[PDB]
């Protein structure tokens, strides 16, 4: 169920591959009976060396085309493993932010691709090797029938005496070693009870008592081991005569056969040779099938693993508001971080809306990216709704800074550049770091532009983090920006370039940015009015109306 | 599938607990004293094929 | 190197008394294996005779004599696949009982750094996982062994033409595998660097999430992992290719002398020196000895790597403890007084400062000791100094006017018992668990015991008095109930110089006027440790210390 054999055309030519090679290897048993046979009546030289020569040819082709369909299987085989891979990895990316929130969870993404990779290279072999021998047997079978009906009808009739007979008698075993096991477990188990209270034994000096204790347990378990040890043996012996004695009654029946003169002594050579290799095909196709039973049983929870806009302007208007704004965590719907909010947003300006709002101004940042769809409400930016536009053109018409910003390790040029849809001018991305000014650190590199980063962000402090991080906006020009918990973290004078951006950027005049950071020095400068905590809001008219007020606004500005 | 390997899985001539056929990790050296023994097994073919040489 | 080869010797050591069970394990092996290819050999017996004229006086015989044999070698396999399943079980219980009989001697030291979970796993685990090594290993390489030498018997036996013409490609067949071998572990090693990759790319790609939803494009990252799963793919074609290149060699090679070997035999047939059955049983011999000849190395291989599983246990088993000489005085008579001068010590664990320093002590029978002083101020290492459960590190701890360290374990812990901060009973019935450590012991005397510490309410009302069940842990009472377990526990040895750790404090006071009562009943000394004000308001003596000396 839910099998990925698409490769049907290059797969079906390895089922043409593998019985052309199991025919072929089949010549040895079969010519040395027709041979022997052939020299024992006096037969002709010619056809003795043309026999000879024919079963040359057979064998060696049989082994060349046993590698090329092995080759040609497993080209297939990589080629579907790496296209799965692929596949799981895109269907866990695709899932909803809500589901990634359980920071608990960071190791299940890092460990399903593993476990894939496992179970499709172990599965791969099983298949491969089941196949093989299912198809030997099969071809072992025929050519055995073909021989003589009488003589393999017994050899048939016997397999499931000598395969489960020793499976019905293991069961006596098995239950022994599992009552040997818990014994065990129990010895064990009063053994750290004693040793887990080591001050109070060595005050009473009881270790001698400690010894013979654990003694008991042991002697207790002697009589159990000895029964186990017998009934191994019983087990052992009876798979042992099973399968010797089949050579005994095969040889026995068949010689009845060459006396009756229903067959030569040739057959009966082919036979016992046949019997042998039937007998490990199909001994060592009831050790795949447990292993392919197990892995194939574990593929379910994978399958269901990976089962679990539109909208381009040419130009970007820079409107945006927002009305009763409400917000909360998917996986507790009974509390929210804000309810009933409202705000807007104009070209050539820029707002904070800052105060002791905890979670509640993050969520708020989070559905201005869209990040996650609004609980409660509804808003609209440039005369369309937020959902409307496409994703390719949403993420490069508005960015923010992150409230934790990190830079993934790779060449500086890339981390300054990340989820760019074309290649960036490299005077792009100078202009970008000398906007942003961290240029004077990038240019303190071994290679600028060119110079690695390690991983984690590993090479750079967090303040040359958050400068790395800043510049990437910068370089993607989106109209809508925002940034928090750098700037009051940070120096203000890495903050210097914000504060510029913030306060006469010519550049910053052509678009609009949100304010969410902690830093006081920011909150004197901003244009428009808001404050707010809890999604309730505490200032208005302006930034200087909320502090003349006296207000909410003012009292946090104390 | 060495038949040297696959016949301790069945009762006939392994014991219990032998059947998980795994080596000790992905990565390994082979030890030189276990090549040494290579070289033992070599000469010994020499000499038995020596021995039939006679015959 | 030395490491692996000193720890099998320590193995085959440990294995000593075992030998009769090895030994009759290796004759019914080698019993077995001979009676196990001497099938095909009267198998060719049997089509010698089929042939021609049909002899029913031979025919039958050689039947008889085939199941004779697979009776023999069924009964002998038994008989083997006992003998080793009996000694691998035996050399495991004494393996279990020696490290639990070597741990019990060890400093309190070890057991402070040492975690619990650990030394439960390698006691339960690594012992299963070092008896298996022998029996398994022995076996596989014997049968081995002496199939090699059995099926090359019956081969010289049958034909020398024919075996020295099968014995040609033994050489370039195993050095093949060295070649393929020493060709492989590079590209394998290679393999597990491009996979540590990939699993650092989806590591990576999963740590800044947000910022790839946020800023960037999702689809951007599944382009990196389909370059980075390119190569893995490419790499695992390029491995699997020279692994079926060098099975190929193998098998055209091992084809093409069976062919050849077939060839001789129909010319030597011609010429009428061999039987069809004879050629049969050579030909079911050449089947066979080449996977055992073969494999004797790579089993050779995994014997020299799995010893080393074993080390850890050994590692516990003759680290040299810690304790100090044992003791030899024998008191015969009462302690009298004991007294303590500049006494210093710190924990073995962080020896960088001391717990307790320049402390000087005396205690006098009849009389009674309060020590007085913060939380933690070291108190508790003061009772394991005066019960000698750590080595004293400066100062003297001499009792009855010996050293603390010279009278006998045995009579120190019988004479010296003191009273826990927190009680603790192990698992049993009351009647054992009350009396732990006494060598002897009769139910009189417990019973009057818990009469004396006033459990007797408790006891009597047990579902089988003292012979009911305390349940796992201690876990099977009452706090309060605990308490006066542990205070019966330290009056039934009668000890001549108890002491206290506040454990009445949030217990009854019945409890604490019970115990001045009873054990201050003559001679015995008694001291105890306590933060409340209420208990040194009782003693008749007392002592203050704070930041680790007195005051």
């Amino acid at each position: 169920l839910g099998c990925l054999g698409s490769e049907t055309r290059r797969l079906s030519l390895f089922l043409v591959l593998v019985v052309l090679s199991s025919l072929g290897e089949m010549a040895i048993p079969f010519f040395t009976g027709r041979l022997t046979d052939w020299i024992l009546q006096d037969g002709s030289a010619d056809t003795f060396t043309r026999n000879l020569t024919l079963m040359s040819i057979l064998t060696i082709a049989s082994a060349v085309l046993e590698f090329v369909g092995d080759g040609i299987y497993n080209n297939t085989m990589g080629h579907v493993h790496s296209h799965l891979q692929g596949e799981v990895f895109g269907a866990v990316l695709r899932q909803e932010t809500e589901f990634f929130q359980q920071n608990q969870t960071g190791n299940i993404m890092s460990r399903v691709t593993e476990d894939t990779s496992t179970l499709s290279d172990s599965l791969s072999e099983n298949l491969s090797l089941f196949l093989w021998y299912l198809v030997r047997g099969l071809c072992l079978l025929g050519i055995m029938l073909w021989g003589s009906v009488s003589l393999t009808m017994v050899t048939l009739i016997t397999l499931p005496l000598l395969f489960l007979l020793p499976k019905k008698v293991g069961k006596w075993y098995q239950l022994l070693e599992v009552q040997v096991r818990e014994s065990l477990a129990k010895s064990s188990q009063v053994a750290i009870e004693a040793l887990s209270a080591m001050p109070t034994v060595r005050s009473f000096a009881n270790e001698e008592g400690e010894a013979q204790k654990f003694r008991e347990k042991l002697q207790e378990i002697k009589t159990l081991n000895q029964k186990e040890a017998v009934a191994y043996a019983v087990n052992s012996w009876t798979t042992s005569i099973s399968g010797m004695l089949l050579k005994v009654g095969i040889l026995y029946i068949g010689g009845q056969l060459v006396t009756s003169g229903a067959v030569s002594s040739g057959n009966l050579v082919t036979f016992v040779l046949y019997q042998m290799q039937f007998t490990q095909a199909v001994e060592v196709l009831l050790s795949i099938y447990p292993r392919v039973q197990k892995a194939v049983g574990s593929s379910e929870k994978i399958f269901e693993y990976l089962d679990r806009g539109l909208l381009t302007p040419l130009h970007l208007e820079g409107l945006v508001q927002f009305q009763d704004v409400s917000f909360a965590y998917p996986n507790r719907p009974d509390v929210l971080v804000l309810q009933g909010l409202t705000f807007t947003l104009r070209p050539g300006e820029v707002t904070a809306l800052v105060g002791p709002n905890g979670s509640g101004k993050s969520t708020v940042a989070a559905l201005l990216q869209n990040l996650y769809q609004p609980t409660g409400g509804q808003l609209l930016l440039d005369g369309k709704p937020l959902p409307q536009y496409e994703h390719r053109y949403l993420h490069r018409q508005v960015a923010a800074v992150g409230q934790e910003p990190q830079v993934f390790g790779r060449s500086l040029q890339e981390n300054i550049a990340y989820g760019l849809t074309q290649k960036p001018t490299m005077e792009e991305i100078t202009a970008a770091a000398v906007k942003s000014g961290a240029h004077s650190f990038i240019s303190g590199l071994p290679q600028g532009y060119d110079t690695e980063v390690d991983e984690a962000g590993s090479q750079l402090s967090g303040g040359q983090r958050q400068a790395v991080a800043l510049a990437r906006a910068l370089i993607r020009k989106p109209c809508v920006l925002i940034l928090d918990d750098a700037t009051s973290a940070l120096d203000a004078n890495s903050q210097l370039q914000v504060e510029q951006l913030l306060y006469e950027s010519p550049e910053r005049y052509s678009r609009s940015v949100l304010l969410i950071t902690q830093h006081l020095s920011l909150v004197e400068q901003a244009d428009h009015i808001l404050f707010l905590e809890g999604g309730a809001i505490r200032e208005g008219g302006t930034h200087q109306q909320l502090m003349e007020k006296k207000g909410c606004y003012w009292a946090m500005v104390q | 599938l060495e038949r040297a390997l696959l016949e301790q899985q069945s009762s006939a001539c392994g014991l219990p607990g032998s059947s998980t056929e795994t080596r000790p990790s992905h990565p390994c050296p082979e030890d030189p004293d276990v090549s040494r023994l290579r070289l033992l097994l070599v000469v010994l073919c020499v000499l038995f094929g020596l021995l039939c040489l006679l015959l | 190197q030395v490491n692996n080869k000193v720890l099998m010797w320590r193995l085959l050591k440990l294995s000593r008394p075992d030998l009769p069970l090895l030994v009759a394990a290796f004759f019914f092996l080698v019993l077995a294996v001979l009676g196990e290819t001497l099938i095909p050999h009267y198998s060719g017996r049997v089509i010698d005779i089929l042939g021609g004229d049909f002899d029913p006086h031979a025919f039958a015989s050689a039947i008889f004599f085939m199941c004779l044999f697979s009776f023999g070698s069924s009964l002998s396999a038994g008989c083997r696949g006992g003998c080793f399943t009996y000694t691998m079980s035996r050399i495991n219980l004494r393996i279990r009982e020696q490290l639990f009989s070597s741990l019990l001697r060890q400093d309190l030291g070890f057991f402070q750094e040492t975690k619990t979970g650990e030394l439960n796993s390698r006691l339960s685990s690594d012992t299963t996982l070092m008896s298996n090594w022998l029996p398994l290993n022995a076996n596989v390489l014997l049968r081995s062994l002496v199939k090699v030498v059995g099926l090359y018997g019956f081969m010289l036996s049958i034909s020398p033409r024919l075996t020295l013409l099968s014995l040609l490609h033994m050489p370039f067949t195993i050095a093949a595998e060295k070649v393929y071998n020493t060709r492989h572990q590079e590209v394998l090693r290679e393999i597990q660097d491009a996979v540590a990759r990939a699993g650092q790319v989806v590591r990576e790609a999963v740590g800044g999430l947000q910022t790839v939803r946020s800023f960037g494009a999702e689809e951007h990252e599944v382009c990196r992992y389909k370059e980075a799963l390119e190569q893995c793919r490419q790499l695992y074609w390029r491995r699997d290719l020279e692994r079926a290149l060098y099975l190929l060699v193998r098998r055209v090679l091992h084809l093409g002398v069976q062919m050849l070997m077939l060839s001789c035999g129909l010319q030597q047939m011609q010429d009428g020196e061999l039987t069809q059955g004879s050629l049969l049983s050579f030909m079911i011999y050449q089947e066979s000895v080449g996977s055992y000849v073969q494999t004797l190395v790579y089993i050779y291989g995994d014997m020299l790597s799995n010893v080393g599983a074993a080390e850890k246990v050994f590692s516990y088993m003759d680290r040299q403890p810690n304790l100090p000489s044992p003791g030899t005085l024998a008191p015969t008579t009462l302690q009298g007084v004991v007294k303590f001068q500049d006494v210093s010590f710190a924990y073995p664990n962080r020896p960088d400062r001391p717990v307790l320093k320049g402390l000087t002590f005396t205690l006098r029978p009849g009389e009674v000791t309060a020590l007085v002083g913060p939380n933690g101020s070291g108190k508790s290492t003061v009772a394991a100094l005066l019960q000698n459960l750590y080595q004293p590190t400066g100062g003297q701890v001499l009792l009855d006017e010996k050293p603390i360290s010279q009278y006998e374990h045995c009579y120190l812990h019988s004479q010296v018992v003191s009273v826990g901060q927190e009680p603790v009973l192990f698992s049993g019935s009351v009647r054992n668990n009350i009396a732990y450590g006494l060598q002897s012991c009769e139910d009189d005397k417990v019973m009057a015991a818990a009469q004396a510490a006033h459990a007797d309410d408790f006891i009597q009302e047990m579902e089988h008095g003292i012979y009911t069940d305390v349940g796992e842990k201690g876990s099977q009472l009452a706090a309060g109930q605990k308490q006066r377990l542990a205070i019966a526990r330290a009056l039934v040895r009668d000890p001549r110089v108890l002491i206290l750790d506040e454990a009445t404090s949030a217990l009854d006071v019945q409890c604490e006027q019970a115990l001045q009562d009873w054990n201050s009943r003559g001679d015995r000394t008694v001291l105890v440790i306590a933060h409340r004000l209420q208990t040194v308001q009782r003693a008749h003596q007392i002592l203050v210390l704070q930041e680790g000396k007195l005051q």
